[PDB]
């Protein structure tokens, strides 16, 4: 509604130039036919150096005046909507990064990229091909309404009710079919992302023909929606012209109330027949902009979606002891409620010792680690870090002190140094080489070209699984944390390396929480917690 | 420019019919004041209702044909992308490929649809306006057809500028898309490191790179709009200058140059609009440059064979196989591999991280071609077998298995020609041990798993992957680090499958794992380190022969 007005608001200086270059543009082109008639009507008899040369000279200046101001209009319009489209895309992506972790479960990644790409172009390409038409049409109806008019304006009474109910039912149908077109495009885009991203699984089963056939079915559903939208628009335009003929004949049916003469009536018949089919452009174009703006409301709902995260933290101590306490925590995932995962856990963590959490698969060990990093909020009880709730600490402070290693790590595309120093605004190569030595990752780093600046593919596709795990450990260790969480860290590694990295508390001032699938994995931990079916024993 | 006409050749019959209706509409709109009919006058009523029906008919055919062209073009581009080799999908990320398929094809189709209609409208309008020029005044039609090619010089020279700006814009659009999808796919990791500002800065860097080129496409259009309307003014004025001289010095045809003036001005109006198409044609060429490279690119992989034997055994022979990755040659990952797999026998492959165990598994699935000796399956090379038949007999699990976003019954039966039967799905899930937790779900096999298996636990995503590979009855089975985090019931089912199943003699299994319990029972153990086989033999022989394998097992 009014959001697009505030959105394009910092483009008004370039906008007010566009209506500046438009007023004198249409002014020039309306006066050109007058001087064109000045030249032609004197070809019966003309004087060589007289106003015939002046008529040509006067006509060419107004060609100069109209064409130059017309070029500056299009240049201003073409640039100003590159600015609008790139501003929309930035605000949408910035607001999409603040949402909670449960929001990304409901929506697919391919669908989100589709609205970020396709819908922003539609929401910016509405007026360009028509705003020149809109104000030119507004100018002409203003100029023409300045002849024989004893009751000419009578036609003004009949030109107000242009079957507004028929316009309203068409506007509802047009915004309906524009919504399904956007949804069908987003469904087809997800098919491309799923088949291309996971290619190695697709090629391993020889199922490339299945993914091609699925895309062909998705394209046909889009095509049937495209043809439906074009059909009703062409059907509506034909129906509108039939009514224009009807009202014109009905108005002229009362044309013999006095037969003011015949010649006076026929003089304005052409101009009346013009604006009869020329005011329909006004209601059509204005209706299009109203429907096209409201047909991309999925983007605007995303930009003003308030996440269910708590209030942002403000506490930031200069010295953290590192004590973590769980007090009767009860948790159930927000997208699938009414099914508890954790039930009444209660334990404490101390910086001097190493705590081991063991249990079977599907028990909730990684849910505990995810809740410990303030990724989710418990539905009962609370979790306390240094005698304070963990949600009161700053977002950029808490995650710099409490780091963790996931079950299967994901490495973003870029250099190895960028992945090791991920999340840090600045990190000298002294720190990176110090952390790479701790995780025993310097052995294979030297074998690659360019050293630590070599490329790593998407999701670490150009690395071994063992080498990917060592980069994740070095990435967490370079932050120098106070609380360290290890969630199945030493599984993909070989026997020799995982035995070398078993202490994790050489300094002795870090809280270490090791999470293992079996009890035999951990043997030196001071405190061992056995977690069965989501309830501590 | 002729490369764009390939996609329009499928609908030449409908386009020709639309061309006929274009000619009829153009002829009627010109010879309309010539007759004028030579309840007082319903002539305007029948004229308008006839000119509206043909407009509606012509719009219906053009819109339907343009819809069919766009849908056909997008399908062919995606088909040619998936046909390429595996190295192609590593040079280009998934963000770039999505932008080329989805964005560039829609941009090219929209530009082609909006321009082809008004080009054909104003070509037959100019041609029919020229036909009424040769008889109105013969002597002035030759001067305006020799000056007309002079206006084409400037758009021809600056035409390359438009497409060079377009290839940089489409490149910048694709790079920004790759940043967005990569951040959104790994959101829990991004939030865990508090790096939302880092992703925002990376997106803003690509957007400001777009802005520094989109200013250049606004000045270019403003300059072009001036030069495409001043040349029109020079054409129309220069006729009057010569025409004025012929009135006062030449013939007495001043009553005949009157009818030439109106037709000349309308002919000029059609020329300027027809001259305002050429910059948009070069823009469409620049937008479609990348997707036309994908279409005619020959893949660097051998074609699929034609052999499909009914009876096959899993006899795989390695004969001096050495492989180096195509994106980084002269670094031999493998070196002198030589071993055989026999049906009913389990071979265990062990070694340190980075040895190349997963590279051997990728070679055995015909993902990459070796750069050394032959790799034979039942005495015949892998590329000699059909694509849909080789991957049915040979199945694998993978180090990090991937699950697609659909129901589990559609996930276990993925890739299968035909549609397997439901009992089949339960039979494989029971065998793989996954049926214990599938029945615990409220909907059973109909639970649509989310993307990247977020709702699935650790060892559950490898139990489904094991059931998916076993449902096609493979002849060669590859287990790539699957039995490391499996439950007690699944581990017992794996041991029965590997060593106690009745169908053990039907298939040959290659086992890649660090679990010493399963390795110690294997019939052959191969130690891989540095890309070459160090020691080979049974578990007892490796203990007695001492050395590398002895040190690894006795570490705890
Ligand atoms: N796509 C790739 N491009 C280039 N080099 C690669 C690629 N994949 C792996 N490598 C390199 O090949 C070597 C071994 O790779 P591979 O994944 O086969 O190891 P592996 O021994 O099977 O791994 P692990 O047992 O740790 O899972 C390493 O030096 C690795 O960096
Ligand atoms: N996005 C989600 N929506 C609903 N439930 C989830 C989601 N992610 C995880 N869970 C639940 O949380 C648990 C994940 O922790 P878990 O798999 O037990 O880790 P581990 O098995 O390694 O201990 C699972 O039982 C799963 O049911
Ligand atoms: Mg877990
Ligand atoms: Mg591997």
């Amino acid at each position: 509604m009014w959001r697009l007005l505030k959105l394009s608001r910092p483009d008004l200086p370039l906008l007010v130039a566009a209506f500046f270059f438009l007023v004198l543009a249409v002014l020039g082109e309306t006066l050109i036919p007058h001087y064109s008639g000045r030249v032609i009507d004197i070809l019966g008899g003309d004087f060589d150096p007289h106003a015939f040369a002046s008529a040509i000279f006067f006509m060419c200046l107004f060609s100069f005046g109209s064409s130059l101001s017309a070029g500056c209009r299009g240049g201003c319009f073409t640039y100003t909507m590159s600015r609008i489209n790139l501003r929309i895309r930035e605000q949408l992506f910035s607001s999409l990064l603040r949402q909670d972790l449960g929001f990304f479960q409901e929506t697919k990644t391919g669908e989100l990229n589709s609205r970020l790409s396709s819908d922003t172009t539609l929401m910016s390409n509405w007026l360009p091909l028509n705003a020149n038409v809109l104000l030119r049409s507004l100018v002409k109806v203003v100029g023409l309404y300045g002849s024989i008019s004893p009751r000419l304006t009578l036609l003004s009474l009949l030109h107000m009710p242009f079957t507004i109910a028929a316009e309203k039912v068409y506007n509802t149908r047009h915004q309906e079919v524009l919504r399904e077109i956007q949804d069908a495009v987003a469904r087809a885009g997800q098919v491309v992302r799923e088949a291309v991203g996971g290619l190695q699984t697709v090629r391993s089963f020889g199922a490339e023909e299945h993914e091609v056939c699925r895309y062909k079915e998705a394209l046909e559903q889009c095509r049937q929606l495209y043809w439906r939208r074009d059909l009703e628009r062409a059907l509506y335009l034909l129906v509108r012209r039939v009514l224009h003929l009807g009202v014109q004949m009905l108005m002229l049916s009362c044309g013999l109330q006095q037969m003011l003469t015949q010649g006076s009536l026929l003089s304005f018949m052409i101009y009346q027949e013009s604006v009869g089919s020329y005011v329909q452009t006004l209601v059509y174009i204005y209706g299009d902009m109203l429907s096209n703006v409201g047909a991309a409301e999925k983007v605007f709902s995303y930009m003003d979606r308030q996440p269910n995260l708590p209030s942002p933290g403000t506490l930031a101590p200069t010295t953290l002891q590192g004590v973590v306490k769980f007090q009767d925590v009860s948790f159930a995932y927000p997208n699938r409620p009414d099914r508890p995962v954790l039930k009444g856990l209660t334990f404490t963590l101390r910086p001097g010792e190493v705590t081991a959490l063991v249990g079977p698969n599907g028990s909730g060990k990684s849910t505990v680690a995810a809740l410990l990093q303030n990724l989710y909020q418990p539905t009962g009880g609370q979790v306390l870090l240094d005698e304070k709730p963990i949600s009161q600490y700053e977002h950029c402070y808490l995650h710099s002190q409490v780091v963790s290693v996931g079950q299967e790590p994901v490495l973003f595309s870029g250099s190895v140094r960028n992945n090791i120093a991920y999340g840090l605004q600045s990190c000298e190569d002294d720190k990176v080489m110090a952390a790479a030595q701790a995780a025993h990752a310097d052995d294979f780093i030297q074998e690659m070209e360019h050293g630590i600046y070599t490329d790593v593919g998407e999701k670490g596709s150009q690395l071994a699984a063992g080498q990917k795990q060592r980069l994740a450990i070095a990435r967490a260790l370079v932050r120098d944390p106070r609380v360290l969480i290890l969630d199945e860290a030493t599984s993909a590694l070989d026997v020799q390396c995982e035995q070398a990295l078993q202490d994790w508390n050489s300094r002795g001032d870090r809280t270490v929480l090791v999470i293992a699938h079996r009890l035999q994995t951990v043997q030196r931990a001071h405190q061992i917690l056995v977690l069965q079916e989501g309830k501590l024993q | 420019v002729r490369r764009l006409l390939g996609c329009l050749g499928s609908e030449t019959r409908r386009l020709s019919l639309f061309l006929v209706l274009v000619v009829l509409s153009s002829l009627g709109e010109m010879a309309i004041p010539f007759f004028t009919g030579r309840r007082n006058l319903t002539l305007m009523s029948i004229l308008t209702i006839a000119s509206a029906v043909l407009e509606f008919v012509g719009d219906g055919i053009y819109n339907n044909t343009m819809g069919h062209v766009h849908s056909h073009l997008q399908g062919e581009v995606f088909g040619a992308v998936l046909r390429q080799e595996t190295e192609f999908f590593q040079q280009n990320q998934t963000g770039n490929i999505m932008s080329r398929v989805t964005e560039d094809t829609s941009t090219l189709s929209d530009s082609l649809s909006e321009n082809l209609s008004l080009f054909l409208w104003y070509l037959v309008r100019g041609l029919c306006l020229l036909g009424i020029m040769l008889w109105g005044s013969v002597s002035l039609t030759m001067v305006t057809l020799i000056t007309l090619p002079l206006l084409f010089l400037l758009p021809k020279k600056v035409g390359k500028w438009y497409q060079l700006l377009e290839v940089q814009v489409r490149e910048s659009l694709a790079k920004s898309s790759q940043v967005a999808i990569e951040a959104l796919s790994a959101m829990p990791t991004v939030r865990s490191f508090a790096n939302e500002e880092g992703e925002a800065q990376k997106f803003r860097e690509k957007l400001q790179e777009i802005k520094t080129l989109n200013q250049k496409e606004a000045v270019a259009y403003a300059v072009n709009s001036w030069t495409t309307s001043i040349s029109g003014m020079l054409l129309k004025v220069g006729i009057l200058y010569i025409g004025g001289q012929l009135v006062t010095s030449g013939a007495v045809s001043s009553g005949n140059l009157v009818t030439f003036v109106l037709y000349q001005m309308q002919f000029t109006q059609a020329v300027e609009v027809l001259l305002s198409i050429y910059p948009r044609v070069q823009k469409a060429v620049g937008s479609s440059e990348k997707i036309f490279e994908y279409l005619d690119r020959t893949p660097r992989c051998p074609p699929s064979g034609l052999l499909t034997p009914l009876h096959l055994e899993g006899l795989v022979q390695f004969q001096d196989v050495s492989f180096a990755y195509p994106n980084r040659p002269d670094v031999l990952v493998l070196q002198g591999l030589t071993f055989t797999l026999r049906p009913g026998e389990v071979t265990a492959l062990v070694g340190p991280n980075g040895s190349g165990k997963s590279t051997v598994a990728a070679l055995l699935q015909n993902l990459y071609q070796p750069t050394g000796g032959q790799l034979l399956l039942d005495g015949k090379p892998l590329p000699q077998y059909e694509h849909r038949y080789l991957h049915r007999q040979v199945a694998a699990v993978g180090q990090e298995p991937q699950v697609f976003g659909r129901s589990l019954q559609e996930n276990i039966a993925y890739g299968l020609t035909q549609k397997p039967t439901m009992e089949e799905i339960t039979a494989a899930a029971v065998k793989s041990g996954a049926h214990s937790f599938i029945s615990g779900l409220p909907q059973g096999y109909d639970t649509e798993v989310d993307e990247a298996g977020s709702q699935l636990s650790g060892g559950q995503r490898q139990a489904v992957a094991l059931a998916r590979a076993l449902i096609r009855k493979p002849c060669v089975l590859i287990l790539d680090d699957a039995t490391s985090a499996l439950d007690a019931n699944s581990q017992l089912q794996v041991e029965q499958l590997l060593y106690e199943s009745p169908e053990r003699y039907s298939r040959s299994v290659l086992l890649i794992t660090q679990h010493l319990s399963l390795v110690e029972q294997a019939d052959h153990i191969l130690f891989l380190e540095g890309g070459a086989i160090r020691e080979g033999g049974t578990h007892q022989q490796l203990m007695e022969k001492k050395g590398c394998y002895w040190a690894m097992v006795q570490a705890p």
